[PDB]
């Protein structure tokens, strides 16, 4: 009945799979959470977020949990053709890493912005990540650079992508046009 | 040059009570995220005409619990400091800054923040170093970091500290690996 | 609160107010302590220089806070010997019956008069 | 940047003593850097030669310290874990560090043993965050004996406080006894009040500090 | 769970007063290390008899500006997230925030929670 009853709840507040596919890398005192979205989630439409929630039978304590929130798009192969939107957050780890583990279960929330009713406030818990010492002793989640050169896990890239202080530029150099940028990128600095 | 021995003259002599520059350090209790939060309100105040011009600077020093520890602390102290800019006669600034609580309730409170004014023309023309000028020298209590909420003027549902059951590093080490009310008092002269 | 008290001065007692403090924390006493002491050699060197000075008994309870001192100042004394030694137990019971000495000698603690 | 070192004197409480001292400048700008020359970028800074990189590592670290008794048993499973378990360089000069060389997510973490009365260590744990701090004590914890007490240390080792704690009382019971002493030759020669006093004010400035070494102990 | 049915059902009506669970947001400069910050004071009042058990927790959103962008900004949104503890009838919690700059000296309008 118990069981009956929470399926009661569930369809109380109530089938689309709007998100593939939760993943999360360690990146240094740094917890990097991400999901993979489909195209029936708008981001145009959609102002989204993506909370962690810690378990109250490890966490005897109120510390309150923050996390933030990045939207990453890549083109995939430009030369329909692939978009792939990713939505992805952070936070710290020495924190959580007080009872050797722990679970956080893993929130995604939808608000419509056209909409000033806010009628549509969706949710989907789309899984949870347990992790702990004996995980990370074994490596397994870390990213650890230079052995980490070649980038074949897209997790990894995504991690970096969330996890890293992203500064934008524009560059107007107008006597002249502009064709240094890739040799200084592949050359001066080496780029893969 | 000229204003700056004018000030130190101003300073260093009138044995007075009221000094041209002051520097004020009162104590607040703040909250954040939900912690509650330990404030350093630093006013500097200038009652005179001196006007800092710039090679004018101040230099806050926070000393913690002042005995010789033989492994150490992590931190022995912090050390803020600002460019004061132009400040003139009358004008005033205040500075907040955190003393509080270390990591688990971590404050051993005789805590003492120190003031200091720092002159030196090798910032205008050189040529021969600089100045130090100290200036209010306050001490923090237990008297003052006391709290009192039942008593409390609004009579307002505040919620209770009840500070970490544990360390974090201790929490840890125990899940790894698997009374009288204390008194003092004082009587003394009517 | 006021608590005069008539064996310690030979003729008037004072009417001296007593401070305590209570609490579950032998630490926040330590430090509530220290904070009120030092903001009571403030007062009393404030005042001594201009304030007179009261007369004593000389006599019964100097000397039973001397017997009662220097019982504790022996046993202190041989603690820091067998600490030394480093014989067995290293250092807990001795931690525990330091924290006893201190809490004997804080309850009435200088009767400034 | 103008680097300036203040000094006051605990002993006095007239603040009698600020000293200060003026140590020099540092220019820093970006071309300095931009060819390194300072900068402590790894693993090639292993063979540590100008004392200066290690200092500047000891500040920048988080730093953590640890009480170890093994209380039934001699404990040097640490000279075995430091120097194959987490592959530690000795550095020459100061022969009491620990430079972790282990090669993922341990490297260039400093640790420092000292082990008096082969029982009782203590380990303080320089890490490049506190993730780093854990996963430290976790694989400690799986080489250690099964009685190896490990505890947290804010201020100080607890033999040192409870030597601490132990003078500041000795000599205020003393200053107390000194008190009774000073009445009790009055009594050959009713109490001058002044005299009484005068030897409280003595009193306070130890009593002061018996109740310091106390909240360090009564953490502790 | 019968309580967490009830609290649920209350709020999912309108009786036009959102009486059973109320959290009220409102915002305060406060001052730090130098520079003056904007804080949003989270309240949550328990008004109806149900006690929020364990098993119930808080999470608060905190969006930026709205209009997805050409360039996806550092941090599109932060979200803070508490497990709330035994509430019980008439009684609450405040939380207050950072909503305010410290890149750019920059904060940009409406932010919304």
């Amino acid at each position: 009945i118990i069981s009956k009853s929470y399926k009661a709840l569930i369809n109380l507040v109530q089938s689309e799979q709007l998100v593939e596919k939760i993943w999360y890398r360690v990146i240094d005192d740094s917890l990097v959470v991400g999901v993979k979205t489909t195209s029936s989630l708008k981001l145009s439409l959609n102002d989204v977020t993506l909370s962690l929630l810690m378990d109250q039978a490890h966490d005897s304590r109120f510390r309150l949990l923050k996390c933030q929130n990045r939207v990453i798009k890549l083109s995939t192969n430009p030369f329909k053709k692939e978009c792939v939107q990713i939505i992805t957050a952070v936070t710290s780890l020495s924190p959580l890493l007080t009872f050797s583990k722990f679970c956080c279960t893993v929130l995604l929330q939808i608000m419509e912005r056209e909409s000033g009713n806010c009628p549509k406030d969706r949710y989907v818990v789309c899984g949870r990540v347990f992790l702990s010492l004996e995980d990370l002793s074994t490596g397994k989640y870390l990213l650890t650079f230079p052995k980490k050169k070649p980038i074949e896990h897209m997790e990894d890239l995504f991690a970096l992508l969330a996890a890293f202080h992203k500064s934008c530029f524009q560059i107007t150099s107008p006597g002249y046009a502009l064709n240094s940028m890739k040799v200084w990128l592949l050359e001066h600095m080496k780029c893969e | 040059l000229n204003e700056a021995m004018n000030v130190s003259c101003a300073l260093l002599s009138s044995g007075t009570g009221p000094r041209p520059i002051s520097c004020t350090t009162s104590t607040t209790w703040s909250r954040l995220q939900t912690q509650d939060v330990l404030m350093a309100t630093c006013v500097l105040e200038n009652s005179s005409s001196f006007s800092l011009d710039q090679g004018w600077t101040l230099c806050i020093q926070v000393l913690t619990s002042s005995c010789a520890l033989d492994l150490d602390s992590a931190c022995s102290a912090i050390t803020y400091t600002i460019p004061v800019d132009q400040l003139g006669p009358g004008a005033r600034r205040e500075v907040t800054l955190p003393l509080g609580p270390g990591e688990n309730g971590g404050l051993d409170l005789p805590v003492t923040v120190s003031c200091t004014l720092f002159y030196s023309l090798r910032e205008v023309v050189g040529g021969q170093e600089g100045v130090c000028l100290p200036l209010s020298r306050h001490t923090v209590d237990m008297l003052q970091c006391l709290r009192f909420p039942g008593l409390a003027p609004p009579h307002t549902r505040a919620p209770s500290p009840l500070g970490p059951t544990r360390d974090p590093v201790a929490t840890f080490l125990e899940t790894c690996r698997e009374l009288p009310p204390s008194v003092a008092s004082i009587k003394v002269s009517a | 609160r006021e608590v005069a008290m008539t064996d310690l001065c030979p003729a008037g007692p004072i009417q001296a107010v007593e401070i305590q403090v209570e609490s579950s924390s032998l630490a926040d006493i330590c430090r509530a302590h220290h904070a009120v002491v030092g903001r009571m050699q403030t007062m009393v060197t404030e005042q001594a220089t201009q304030g007179s000075s009261a007369p004593d008994l000389r006599v019964q309870y100097l000397r039973q806070i001397h017997a009662n001192h220097e019982t504790l100042l022996r046993e202190v004394q041989t603690l820091r010997d067998r600490l030394c030694t480093e014989d067995e137990a290293s250092s807990c019971a001795t931690a525990q019956r330091l924290l006893q000495v201190y809490r004997q000698l804080r309850h009435p603690s200088l009767i400034l008069l | 940047c103008t680097v300036l070192l203040q000094i006051m004197e605990r002993e006095s409480g007239n603040c009698p003593k600020d000293r200060y001292v003026v140590c020099g400048r540092v220019f820093l700008s970006l071309e300095d850097l931009s060819t390194g020359k300072y900068l402590l970028t790894f693993p090639k800074k292993k063979p540590i030669e100008h004392m200066e990189d290690l200092f500047a590592l000891l500040a920048a670290f988080h730093k953590s310290c640890f009480q170890i008794t093994s209380p039934g048993y001699a404990l040097n499973s640490m000279k075995v874990w430091l120097l194959e378990h987490m592959k530690c360089e000795i550095i020459k000069e100061f022969p009491e560090v620990y430079f972790c060389e282990r090669p993922g997510s341990f490297y260039g973490t400093l640790f420092t043993w000292k082990q008096r009365t082969p029982f009782e260590g203590i380990l303080i744990i320089y890490s490049r965050n506190q993730t780093v701090m854990f996963q430290c004590l976790h694989n400690l914890i799986r080489i250690l004996p099964i009685n190896c007490f490990l505890k947290n240390l804010k201020s100080g080792s607890e033999n040192f406080l409870i030597d601490n704690m132990a003078f500041t009382l000795e000599k205020e019971l003393v200053t107390l006894s000194s008190l009774s002493s000073a009445i009790a030759k009055h009594e050959s020669n009713k109490v001058s009040g002044a005299l009484y006093r005068e030897i409280t004010l003595k009193v306070a400035e130890v009593q002061l500090k018996s109740d310091f070494a106390a909240q360090k102990l009564s953490n502790l």
